[PDB]
C-alpha cells in the first residue's frame, strides 16, 4: 500500500502481490446468506471433505476410496454431495495423469478405478494418492481465500484474494454490478478501458491518501489518461 | 573501604583489556601466523621434485621471520616511521634452512633468505614490542598508537578483519512463491572450497553439486553412502513420524522408479555425470570414479569401506530439508551472529603466503631443471643462486597485496579487492576505529535490509550504534568493547573425551533409536548420541571451567533439533561473563580484592572457572543477568559491565542511553571526523592530510570508555560555553552561533598539514 | 572482460546519452556549503 | 630520458601556506625522495562544522562579537549558541545531562562520567549545582547583549563537549567559470 | 553397599560384534530367533564380513523371477565392514563377576545383494590410487579369504575368560586428581 | 503500566497453559500479538497523555509542539514519560536466540519488557536490552533512510 | 504408535513405526524401553538414570549364570594406569538409595545404561590360523552399559 | 598543546595559572577544585580552561629533533 | 503402501503376474507376499 502498489500500477504487471476482490453482497446475514457465498468461492476442498483418502487392494482389483464426510458439508454451508466432487475429480486426474471410469458406491465413498514395463499401476496409484487429496471439488480455481468482512459499518462483505473477476461477478449472491478488484489489468480484460481508467486513478489515490500525501487528483487523472 | 562487588565487577575489563587490547584480533592473528603457520606451510611444501635427476631433492626444514642462528639477538629492522618516511616497507626477512644436495654426496644446512614479510606494528616481530615510551620516543613512534597495521611503501595498511559464513556448517534456507527448501553446507577443506546443495524439487529432495552434472535424487546418494536397506534411510531422514515419512516417501519409492538398487550400482548412477578433471588420469572412468565423486561430495574425507560418517550427515541434512518443508521456521537465519566467522589478517596473510610460496617452488623447480638440463658441465655447486633471484618475488607479492587489497589467490580460485583499507588518520579514535572494524561478505543482494538490520544475537558482540551511514550501513560492523575471536582448536582430542563422556560412536547405533536420544555433533557433524544430554553437557562446561578443555570450545544443547552441539573452529566471537552458580556469582569481592591488590589478574579468574567465554551459541542456552541485584536461580551467568556493548567508538558519547539510537550512530560517524591530536609523534609524522587543533581539551563529561582507550591522552575537541536558546536568527535548522573573541582568543582553531612527495628517478640513459 | 566497445560508451549512467546528452557538467557554476541568512529577502 | 625540461612543483591553494618540514632522503630503490610538509593554520569562519557528541552537527552561521551575546551574573558568555529546536525531536536528552554534568563537575573541580547505563547521578549534579549557588536545572538568568534586559526565560547555560569537524567550507568553495574540459565530450 | 567384581581378560583374544539391521532384536516378549548361518567370509587387513543366511523357498519365495533374474538366491547376503571402537567390551556373569573381553571392529550387517552385482555384470558383459580408490581396488584385488563356521563352542573360550583372569591381580596407584588430566 | 503489565502476563498465561480466543482473522500467535500489542499501544497513549496534561506552560517542547515549529507530543512523551515500543518490521522485537528475543530473558518469553516495550523515558534513560531494542528499531529507521 | 497403515510371525511386510507430530515425543519416552521388554530436566534424567540404575542391577542379577547372554561395555579409553592388562581391574560396587558405581581403578566412576539397539547383535570370535580359520560364534547381545568418568 | 593564555569565553587570563595549579595539585595536594578556587579561578569557563586542559606539549617534547 | 521387504527391507511394491495377482513383489530379493481374499488398506486421516 505504498511506493510499490503504485510501482505495480504504472509499470502495470499482470500479476501481482495481494490482489483483493471487494465482492458486496445481496444479502445481509452470515448463517447461510454469506457463507453460502463464501463456500460459492473457494480454493480447495476435496482435502476439506474427504476425512480420509484410501488406498484399498485386493486379489485382482485396485481401488482408490475417499469416505466423504457430511459433517463438513453442513457446517460449513456448501452446495456438493458426491457428483459434484465426482465429476470435479474427473477433470482434476485427466490433467494430471488421466480419468476414465470413476465410481460411486454409496454412502459417501466415491471410488477411483485404476488399472493399466512393470511397476506402472504402482506408480500411478502412489502420484494418484499423493495428488487426489489436492483437487478442486467446489469453487473457484483461482481463489487464494476468501474473507468476510465490515467497513466499520453493519454490513457484511467479502474480500476475496483471487485473480478472478467475471466469475465472482457472476457468482450468485454477488452484485456483479458493484464489484472492483485492486487489479488494473483485470479491470481492462473484463470492464473495458474507461473502467480501467476509473481503476488506475481510485487505486493511486487509494495509495496516495493512505499515507497522508496530497496530490491533486487531476494529475492522476492525467496520469491515467497517458496510461490508457 | 571495603570492595562492593556489585560495582567492583567492572575492573575485570580493564584487567581484561591489560592482556587483551583493542587491537588484538590483528596482533593475535599475525602472531600465530608467523609462529605456526609459516611452520605449517613449509612442512606442506617440504620437499620440491623434479622428474630428471631423482640423486636430488631439496628439503625445507625450518623457517623463521627476522631472526637469524648465526646470533642470538634478532636481525635489525628499520624502524617503522623510518618506512614511513622513506616510503619502504617495514619487514623483516623470510629466514629458512636448506638441505640441497652435493653432487659428491654431501649433506648440508644453511640459513638462507626467501623475502621480506611485511610486519604489523607491535606484533612478536616488531621492534614496538615491549617498549617503554623511552624506546617509543627514541623510535619517533607514540606509545598510544593501537598497531595491528601494516606499513608497506609507507602507507599504513590495515587487513580489515572479514565476516564470512561459517564453513562446513549447514544452512537450511526455505523459499517462498518457489516452495523450495534449500540446505547448503561450504566444504572449505585446504585445497578445495565446495558447495553441497540439497535442494527439494517437484516435491522430491535431491542434491546438486558444482562437479556433479545433475541434480541427484537423494535416495540414490544414500544408497551409494553404504545406506542402502531403504527402510533406515525413512529412519534416517524421518525416524518414527507420521507426517516426516509421507513427506519423504516420494523420494524412498522414486530409488525403486529408476530401477531398484544395491550400493555399487548407485555409485556407478553417481559417477556417470562426475564432468572430468582437465583429461588426466583418464583411465580411472568407472564405477571408480564413484569415490572421488562421494570423498569430493563435502568436508568429511571418508578413506575407507565406511561410510558411516559421510552418510549420517547427508541424512542428518535430508532432514533438516524435510522438517523445513513440514514446518516452515525451521530455517537457519543467514543473519545470525552464531552463523558468523571472522576472519582475519593472520589467516589472510597465511592464505597469500602459501600460494605465493606455492609459486616460488614451481618457478625454482623449473629454474633447477633449465639448470641441470645440460649434457655435460652440470656442476651442483651453488644451486642457491636462483633462490637468491627469485626471492623478490615472495617480498613482492605480500607487498602488492597488502598495498592494493586485491588478493589473488590461484589456489582457491578467488579475486576479492578491498581486503586491505588505509589507516584512516583523521583522529587517534579514527584510527581505533578503524581497527575493530569488521567488513560483511559480499553478495548478500544488497537490495534488501536483512544483513542490514541490527540482530539482538550481536548483544555485547558488535556495538550496536557504531555503524556506518551512507550506502554502507550494518555491512560494516564494529568490535564491541569486551569480546574475543576463538582460535582453531584440534577436534581430535575433544571427540575422544566426548567418547570416553558417553557418547557411543556413530558407528555402534542403529537408525532406529538415533532420533530416540540426543546427537552430540563436532563442528556440525555428528559423532554419535548421548542418554543425559544435559548430563554430557554439564560434564563438559565442568571440563572446560577447570581447564581440561579449551575455554573457546563451546557447547550448547539445540532442544527442538534434539542436539548438543561442540564447536571447535576459530572466528567465533564470544565475550567473558561471570558464572553463576546456585544462584550466586562466583566472583563475590575477595577475587576482586585480589584482583585490585595487582595478583590475579584476569586470565587468573578463568583459571580458576569464575569467568568463561560464551559464544552466540552458548548463550542460546544461557539466562544472563545483566546486575548482581536481579540474579535468580534459574540463571547461568553474570555480565562484567553492560556497557561493553559499545565498542571503543561509541564510548566517547556521555549518556547515550538518554539520547534516540540514530544520534548516538551519527555521534559514531561524526566522533571519527572530529579534529583533534593524533598522536604524541604527530609532529615528527609527515602525512598526506593530517587536521591537527591547536588547543585540544578533553571532555569534562568523559566516559570509562574515553580513558579505558586513553581518548583523554589525545582528546578532540573543546569544551564550549554554550547557552541553548534561539539566537539572531543566523540558527536555525542546526547553524551554530560563535563567539567572536572566543575565536579570536584560540577556540576551535586547527591547522591543515598536507604532504607533497617527489621522486627524482633515475633513467635509462 | 573490460574490453570497451562502442555499446559501452552508449550504454550506462556514465555513457553516452544519460551522461553527456541530456545531462551534463556545465559552465559558470559553482558549489560551496549554505549558511542563513534571516535579513536576506527570500527571492 | 642534458637539456632540462622545467617541471616545479607549484603550490595552488586559496589561501596561503607555510613550509615547516622539507625532508631530503632516498627510497629503498636508489633515487632521491622528497617531502615537503605544508602547514596551514584556519580560524573557524561561517560554514565550519561542529558536533557536540549527541549527533548534533551544524555549521557556524553567523560570528558575533562578545558584547551582543548574552551574559550572566558574573560576565561569562556562551562560545557557541546552540539552538533549542534541534532537540525536542531529535530527543537527545543525554545532551542536556551532559550540559548539567559537567557544569556541577567545573564547578566542583572534578571531571563527570556519563558512561552508558550509569555515569554521574543528576540528582548529585544538581546539588553540585544549587551548593555552588546555580540553579538545580542549570538555568541561568541572562541578560541579552543588545538591549541589556533581562531575558525572559531562564537559558540552559553550562559547559559541552564541541568537536569541529574535518569538514572545513574553505575546501568546499569552488566556482568554475570556463576552464578545462574534457578532450573526448569538450565538456567541464 | 554390595560388590560385584570386575575381570579384564583376553589380551591376544579378538573379538567382533555383529549388528544386523535387517533383524529386529525381539519381536514378541522373548528374544527373536537367531538366524540361521551357514557359509561365512572375512577377509584380512580389509575386513569385510560377509554372512549368507539362506531363505525360505517354502513360502514368500517368488521361485520363477528369482530363479529367471538371478540364478544362485538361495542365501540372503548379510555384508558389513569391522570398525575400531577403543572402549568397547563384552560382558558376561560367571561366579557374581563381570568378565569383560575387548570387542574390535564391530559390524553392522546390511543386505547384499551379490545376486545383483553379477547379474548386472552378466548384462553389462556384452598411478598412486590414494584414499577410497585403494579401499576398493584392494577390496576387488586381493581379496577371496573363505572362513569356516562353528557355532556353539562357548564353554572353552569362558573357561579360558576365567582362566586368564583367576591369576593375575595388581593394584591401582595412579591419584585421580591425574586421572582427569590423562583423558 | 503495573495494571497493564499484568494483564499481559495474564494473556500470556492464558495463551500458554489454556487458551485465548483466537481472533476471527488471528490464529492464537497472531492473536495475542495483536493482543497485546494494542494493550501497550493504549498503555503508551495514556501514559503520554498524562505527561502532556501535566505540563508546565512555558514549556518549551509543549511550545514548540504547540506552535507547530518543532516535534510532537509523541515525542515530548517519549522524553519525559515512556518511550512506548519498538516496532521492528511491523511488528514487537523478533526473536534473536532460540524463541527467545536476548539470553537476558527467559526462555519462551513474551512478556513486554522482553519483547520491547521501553518502560523508561529518555529522561530516565534505558536499560541495556531496552537500549539494544531501541537501536534495532533506530537502525531499522535508519537503513530505511539509505 | 499411531493409526497405522494395514503363517509366520517373523516374515510379514514390514511396516515402518508411525506416530503423528502432535505427541511424538510422549511416545519416545515410553518406546525407549517398550522396544525392549528385557528379561525439570535435572530431576527428570536423574530418575531416569535411577531407574536405569535398577534395570542393570536387574539384568546382573539376571546374568549370574546364563551361558549364551552377553552385555557390552563401554569404559573410557584411556583408563586409570595401572593393552597388556589383565585381572582384576576393579568393581560394579552398588551403592545405597538403588544407584550403582564403578571403580575401574581407585578412582570412582557412574555407570548408565547406554543406548538402545533394536537389531539382533551377535557376538563372534574370529580364529584365524595358517593350519584352519573358524568363526566361533558365541552368543548374543542384550544391552549396553556406558560407564563415565565423574569428577 | 601549551596552556591557553586567555579563558576562551571572558577572556581572564588563565596562563599564568599552569605551573602553579600543577605544584598545588603536586606539592601541598589540595583538590582540583579548591586548587582552582585559590588561583581566582570562580567563573566556571576559568575553571574549565585549567581543569579540561591536556598538556600535549610536554609529550611532543619527547620528539625533539634537535637533541 | 509404505511398506517394506521381511528379507532387506528394501521398498515393497505391487505387481500383477500370472493370473493377474496383486502380489506385494519386493525387488532386489526373491521376496513375494501374494494377495489371497484379503484386502490391504493404506488410509491417511485429513483434517
Ligand atoms: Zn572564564
Ligand atoms: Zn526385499
Amino acid at each position: 500500500l505504498g511506493v510499490p502498489r503504485i510501482k505495480e500500477i504504472i509499470n502495470a504487471s499482470k500479476v501481482i502481490s495481494t490482489p483483493i476482490i471487494n465482492a458486496v453482497l445481496v444479502n445481509d446475514n452470515d448463517e447461510r446468506a454469506a457463507r453460502v457465498v463464501k463456500g460459492r468461492v473457494e480454493k480447495t476442498l476435496l482435502s476439506d471433505v474427504a476425512f480420509y483418502v484410501q488406498d484399498v487392494y485386493k486379489d485382482n482389483l485396485s481401488f482408490i476410496q475417499v469416505r466423504i464426510d457430511l459433517g463438513t458439508i453442513d457446517k460449513l454451508q456448501l452446495e456438493l454431495t458426491i457428483e459434484d466432487i465426482a465429476v470435479a475429480i474427473t477433470r482434476a486426474s485427466k490433467l494430471k495423469i488421466q480419468a476414465s471410469d470413476v465410481n460411486i458406491i454409496g454412502k459417501d465413498r466415491i471410488a477411483i478405478n485404476v488399472f493399466p514395463s512393470e511397476n506402472d499401476v504402482f506408480y500411478r496409484m502412489q502420484q494418484l494418492r499423493r495428488a487426489l487429496p489436492d483437487v478442486v471439488v467446489k469453487g473457484l480455481p483461482d481463489i487464494s481465500r476468501a474473507v468476510i468482512n465490515i467497513r466499520d459499518d453493519g454490513k457484511r462483505e467479502l474480500l476475496v484474494e483471487g485473480y478472478g473477476l467475471r466469475d465472482v461477478m457472476c457468482t450468485d449472491g454477488v452484485i456483479g454490478s458493484r464489484t472492483t478488484t485492486n487489479h488494473v489489468l483485470e479491470v481492462f480484460s473484463v470492464l473495458g478501458i474507461e473502467a480501467a481508467r476509473y481503476s488506475i486513478i481510485r487505486e493511486i489515490n487509494y495509495t496516495m491518501s493512505n499515507h497522508g500525501m496530497s496530490v491533486d487528483p487531476r494529475h492522476i487523472q492525467l496520469l491515467g489518461d497517458v496510461m490508457t | 573501604d571495603e570492595i562492593n562487588t556489585a560495582q567492583d565487577k567492572w575492573h575485570l575489563l580493564p584487567a581484561f583489556l591489560k592482556v587483551k587490547g583493542l587491537v588484538k584480533q590483528h596482533l593475535d592473528s599475525f602472531n600465530y601466523f608467523v609462529d605456526t603457520d609459516l611452520k605449517k606451510i613449509i612442512k606442506a611444501n617440504q620437499l620440491i621434485l623434479s622428474d630428471v635427476d631423482p640423486e636430488f631433492y631439496l628439503k625445507y626444514v625450518d623457517i623463521r621471520v627476522g631472526k637469524k642462528s648465526s646470533s642470538s639477538t634478532k636481525d635489525y629492522l628499520t624502524p617503522p616511521h623510518e618506512c614511513r618516511l622513506r616510503d619502504m616497507t617495514y619487514s623483516a626477512p623470510i629466514y629458512v634452512d636448506i638441505e640441497y644436495t652435493r653432487g659428491r654426496n654431501i649433506i648440508m644446512h644453511k640459513d638462507v633468505e626467501i623475502g621480506r614479510m611485511p610486519i604489523m606494528l607491535r606484533s612478536n616481530k616488531c621492534i614496538l614490542y615491549d617498549a617503554d615510551e623511552s624506546k617509543m620516543a627514541k623510535l619517533n613512534e607514540c606509545p598510544l598508537d593501537p598497531g595491528g597495521y601494516f606499513i608497506v611503501n609507507g602507507t599504513e595498511k590495515v587487513i580489515l578483519v572479514q565476516e564470512q559464513l561459517s564453513k562446513n556448517r549447514i544452512i537450511v534456507e526455505a523459499d517462498e512463491k518457489k516452495g523450495i527448501v534449500q540446505a547448503s553446507v561450504t566444504s572449505s577443506t585446504h585445497e578445495r572450497k565446495s558447495k553441497t546443495y540439497v535442494i527439494t524439487k517437484n516435491g522430491k529432495i535431491y542434491l546438486k553439486h558444482n562437479s556433479i552434472a545433475e541434480e541427484i535424487p537423494i535416495a540414490i546418494v544414500l544408497k551409494a553412502c553404504g545406506i542402502l536397506s531403504d527402510l533406515e534411510i525413512m529412519q534416517l531422514v524421518c525416524g518414527n513420524d507420521s507426517s516426516y515419512q509421507d513427506i519423504f516417501a516420494v523420494n524412498l519409492e522414486e530409488s525403486s522408479k529408476l530401477d531398484i538398487y544395491t550400493q555399487q550400482q548407485a555409485l556407478e548412477y553417481i559417477g556417470a555425470k562426475v564432468k572430468t578433471m582437465r583429461r588426466q588420469k583418464l583411465t580411472i572412468l568407472q564405477e571408480g570414479i564413484e569415490a572421488i565423486a562421494t570423498t569430493v561430495i563435502a568436508h568429511l574425507t571418508v578413506e575407507a569401506l565406511d561410510f558411516r560418517e559421510k552418510a549420517l550427515y547427508i541424512a542428518m541434512m535430508t532432514r533438516r530439508v524435510v522438517m523445513a518443508m513440514y514446518n516452515p521456521k525451521m530455517i537457519d537465519d543467514r543473519d545470525y551472529v552464531g552463523n558468523k566467522r571472522l576472519e582475519l589478517a593472520g589467516q589472510l596473510i597465511s592464505l597469500l603466503f602459501e600460494d605465493l610460496f606455492k609459486k616460488f617452488n614451481n618457478d625454482f623447480k623449473l629454474s633447477i631443471d633449465k639448470v641441470l638440463k645440460k649434457p655435460n658441465r652440470a656442476m651442483e655447486y651453488d644451486a642457491l643462486l636462483s633462490i637468491n633471484v627469485h626471492s623478490n618475488n615472495i617480498t613482492s607479492g605480500l607487498n602488492r597485496a597488502i598495498s592494493t587489497g586485491n588478493w589473488s589467490l590461484k589456489r582457491f580460485k578467488m579475486e576479492r579487492a578491498g581486503v586491505t583499507h588505509v589507516l584512516s588518520r583523521l583522529s587517534y579514535i579514527s584510527a581505533l576505529g578503524m581497527m575493530t572494524r569488521i567488513s560483511s561478505q559480499f553478495e548478500k543482494s544488497r537490495k534488501v535490509s536483512g544483513p542490514r538490520a541490527l540482530q539482538p544475537s550481536q548483544f555485547g558482540m558488535l556495538c550496536t550504534a557504531d555503524t556506518p551511514e551512507g550506502e554502507a550501513c550494518g555491512l560494516v560492523k564494529n568490535l564491541a568493547l569486551m569480546t574475543h575471536i576463538t582460535t582453531d582448536d584440534e577436534e581430535e582430542p575433544i571427540k575422544k573425551l566426548c567418547y570416553v563422556l558417553g557418547v557411543e560412536d556413530i558407528t555402534l547405533i542403529d537408525s532406529a533409536s538415533l532420533h530416540l536420544n540426543y546427537g552430540v555433533y563436532l563442528n556440525g557433524t555428528l559423532i554419535g548420541s548421548i542418554r543425559f544430554p544435559t548430563k554430557f553437557v554439564t560434564q563438559f562446561r565442568h571440563l572446560r571451567r577447570t581447564g581440561k578443555v579449551s575455554e573457546f570450545i563451546s557447547i550448547y544443547s539445540n532442544s527442538h533439533q534434539m542436539a548438543v552441539h561442540i564447536a571447535t573452529d576459530g572466528g567465533r566471537i564470544c565475550r567473558p561473563l561471570i558464572i553463576v552458580s546456585d544462584g550466586q556469582s562466583r566472583v563475590k569481592d575477595i577475587h576482586l580484592r585480589k584482583l585490585l591488590d595487582g595478583e590475579l589478574d584476569f586470565d587468573d579468574f578463568l583459571k580458576l572457572g569464575l569467568v568463561e567465554y560464551l559464544d552466540v551459541n552458548e548463550e542460546n542456552d544461557s539466562y544472563i543477568a545483566l546486575y548482581e541485584k536481579d540474579i535468580v536461580p534459574s540463571m547461568t551467568h553474570l555480565e562484567i559491565e553492560p556497557f561493553t556493548i559499545l565498542g571503543a567508538v561509541a564510548g566517547l558519547i556521555p549518556y547515550p542511553h538518554h539520547n534516540q539510537s540514530p544520534r548516538n550512530t551519527y555521534q559514531c560517524a561524526m566522533g571519527k571526523q572530529a579534529i583533534g591530536a593524533i598522536a604524541y609523534n604527530q609532529f615528527k609524522r609527515i602525512d598526506t592530510l593530517l587536521y591537527l587543533m591547536t588547543y585540544p581539551q578533553q571532555p569534562m563529561v568523559k566516559t570509562k570508555t574515553i580513558e579505558l582507550i586513553d581518548y583523554d591522552k589525545l582528546p578532540a575537541g573543546q569544551n564550549a560555553t554554550v547557552a541553548v536558546m534561539s539566537y539572531s536568527g543566523y540558527d536555525i535548522e542546526d547553524a551554530l552561533v560563535l563567539n567572536k573573541s572566543s575565536i579570536d582568543r584560540g577556540f576551535g582553531r586547527c591547522e591543515t598539514r598536507r604532504k607533497t612527495t617527489t621522486v627524482l628517478k633515475r633513467y635509462a640513459n | 572482460k573490460p574490453i570497451r566497445g562502442f555499446c559501452q560508451r552508449l550504454k550506462g549512467k556514465q555513457g553516452r546519452f544519460r551522461g553527456n546528452l541530456s545531462g551534463k557538467r556545465v559552465d559558470f557554476s559553482g558549489r560551496t556549503v549554505i549558511s542563513p541568512d534571516p535579513n536576506l529577502s527570500i527571492d | 630520458s642534458t637539456q632540462y625540461r622545467e617541471a616545479p612543483v607549484i603550490y595552488r591553494g586559496p589561501e596561503p601556506s607555510h613550509i615547516d618540514q622539507v625532508m631530503m632522503s632516498v627510497s629503498d630503490n636508489d633515487q632521491a625522495l622528497i617531502k615537503v610538509l605544508l602547514r596551514q593554520n584556519r580560524r573557524p569562519e561561517l560554514g565550519d562544522k561542529f558536533s557536540s557528541r549527541h549527533g548534533q552537527k551544524g555549521v557556524c552561521g553567523i560570528i558575533v562579537k562578545q558584547e551582543d551575546m548574552p551574559f550572566n551574573d558574573q560576565g561569562i558568555v556562551p562560545d557557541i549558541i546552540m539552538n533549542p529546536h534541534g532537540f525536542p525531536s531529535r530527543m537527545t536528552v543525554g545532551k542536556m545531562i551532559e550540559l548539567i554534568s559537567g557544569k556541577a563537575g567545573v564547578l566542583n573541580g572534578t571531571l563527570e562520567y556519563g558512561t552508558c547505563f550509569g555515569g554521574s547521578k543528576l540528582e548529585d549534579m544538581s546539588k553540585i549545582l544549587v551548593d555552588q549557588g546555580f540553579n538545580y536545572s542549570g538555568k541561568d538568568m541572562l541578560y541579552s547583549g543588545i538591549t541589556g534586559e533581562c531575558l525572559q526565560a531562564y537559558i540552559f547555560f553550562g559547559p559541552i563537549y564541541y568537536q569541529k569537524l574535518k569538514h572545513m567550507v574553505l575546501d568546499k568553495m569552488h566556482a568554475r567559470a570556463r576552464g578545462p574540459r574534457a578532450v573526448l565530450t569538450r565538456q567541464p | 553397599i554390595e560388590e560385584f567384581p570386575l575381570k579384564i581378560s583376553g589380551e591376544e583374544e579378538s573379538l567382533h560384534v555383529f549388528q544386523y539391521a535387517n533383524r529386529p532384536r525381539l519381536v514378541g516378549r522373548k528374544p527373536a530367533e537367531h538366524p540361521f548361518i551357514s557359509a561365512a567370509r572375512y577377509k584380512p587387513k580389509s575386513h569385510l564380513w560377509e554372512i549368507d543366511i539362506p531363505l525360505d523357498e517354502q513360502a514368500f519365495y517368488n521361485k520363477d523371477k528369482a530363479e529367471s533374474e538371478w540364478n544362485g538366491v538361495n542365501v540372503q547376503t548379510l555384508k558389513g565392514v569391522g570398525v575400531e571402537n577403543n572402549g568397547q567390551y563384552a560382558a558376561f556373569v560367571k561366579d557374581m563377576q563381570v568378565y569383560l573381553v575387548p570387542i574390535e571392529r564391530v559390524a553392522q550387517l546390511k543386505p547384499f545383494f551379490k545376486y545383483i552385482d553379477d547379474a548386472n555384470v552378466t548384462r553389462k558383459q556384452e598411478n598412486r590410487l590414494t584414499g577410497s580408490l585403494l579401499a576398493h581396488k584392494v577390496a576387488d584385488e586381493e581379496a577371496n579369504i573363505e572362513l569356516t563356521w562353528a557355532e556353539g563352542t562357548f564353554e572353552q573360550f569362558k573357561d579360558t575368560i576365567v582362566k586368564e583372569a583367576e591369576d593375575k591381580t595388581l593394584v591401582a596407584l595412579e591419584k585421580q586428581e591425574d586421572y582427569i588430566d590423562n583423558l | 503500566v503495573e495494571i497493564a503489565y499484568h494483564k499481559c502476563d495474564e494473556l500470556i498465561t492464558l495463551f500458554n497453559k489454556g487458551e485465548l480466543e483466537t481472533q476471527p482473522g488471528c490464529n492464537e500467535e497472531q492473536t495475542l500479538e495483536a493482543k497485546i500489542g494494542g494493550l501497550l499501544s493504549k498503555v503508551r497513549e495514556e501514559v503520554g497523555d498524562v505527561c502532556i496534561n501535566e505540563l508546565d506552560n512555558w514549556n518549551a517542547p509543549l511550545i514548540m509542539a504547540t506552535c507547530g515549529s518543532k516535534g510532537s507530543t509523541l515525542n515530548v512523551s517519549q522524553m519525559v514519560a515512556v518511550v512506548g515500543q519498538q516496532i521492528i518490521s511491523g511488528n514487537r522485537v523478533p526473536d534473536g536466540f532460540q524463541d527467545r528475543s536476548l539470553p537476558h530473558f527467559p526462555k519462551n518469553s513474551k512478556t513486554p519488557q522482553s519483547k520491547g516495550f521501553v518502560r523508561n523515558s529518555f529522561f530516565s534513560g534505558l536499560s541495556p536490552p531496552e537500549f539494544l531494542f531501541h537501536a534495532i528499531s533506530g537502525r531499522e529507521g535508519l537503513v530505511d533512510t539509505a | 504408535x499411531x493409526x497405522x497403515x494395514x503363517r509366520i510371525e517373523q516374515l510379514f511386510p514390514v511396516r515402518p513405526v508411525r506416530v503423528r507430530h502432535e505427541d511424538v515425543e510422549t511416545v519416545k519416552r515410553e518406546i525407549q524401553e517398550a522396544l525392549s521388554e528385557k528379561p525439570k530436566e535435572a530431576a527428570a534424567e536423574l530418575e531416569l538414570l535411577n531407574a536405569d540404575h535398577q534395570h542393570i542391577l536387574r539384568k546382573l542379577k539376571k546374568m549370574n549364570n546364563k551361558p549364551e547372554r552377553f552385555m557390552v561395555f563401554q569404559l573410557p579409553t584411556r583408563l586409570p594406569a595401572f593393552r597388556e592388562l589383565a585381572g582384576k581391574v576393579g568393581s560394579i560396587r552398588v551403592h545405597k538409595s538403588g544407584k550403582l558405581s564403578v571403580k575401574i581403578g581407585n578412582v570412582v566412576m557412574d555407570i548408565g545404561k547406554g543406548a538402545e539397539t533394536t537389531f539382533l547383535q551377535d557376538v563372534i570370535a574370529l580364529s584365524i590360523a595358517d593350519d584352519a580359520s573358524s568363526a566361533e560364534l558365541l552368543g548374543r547381545v542384550d544391552g549396553k552399559i556406558v560407564v563415565t568418568p565423574q569428577i | 598543546m601549551i596552556v591557553p593564555v586567555r579563558c576562551f569565553s571572558c577572556g581572564k587570563v588563565v596562563g599564568d595559572k599552569w605551573e602553579s595549579y600543577l605544584n598545588l595539585l603536586q606539592e601541598d595536594e589540595l583538590d582540583e577544585g579548591t586548587a582552582l578556587s585559590r588561583l581566582g579561578l570562580k567563573r566556571y569557563c576559568c575553571r574549565r580552561m585549567i581543569l579540561t586542559h591536556v598538556d600535549l606539549i610536554e609529550k611532543f617534547l619527547r620528539y625533539n629533533p634537535l637533541e | 503402501m509404505l511398506s517394506f521387504c521381511p528379507s532387506c527391507n528394501n521398498m515393497l511394491l505391487i505387481t500383477s503376474g500370472d493370473s493377474g495377482v496383486y502380489t506385494l513383489a519386493c525387488r532386489s530379493c526373491p521376496y513375494e507376499f501374494p494377495i489371497e481374499g484379503i484386502e490391504i488398506y493404506d488410509r491417511k486421516k485429513l483434517p
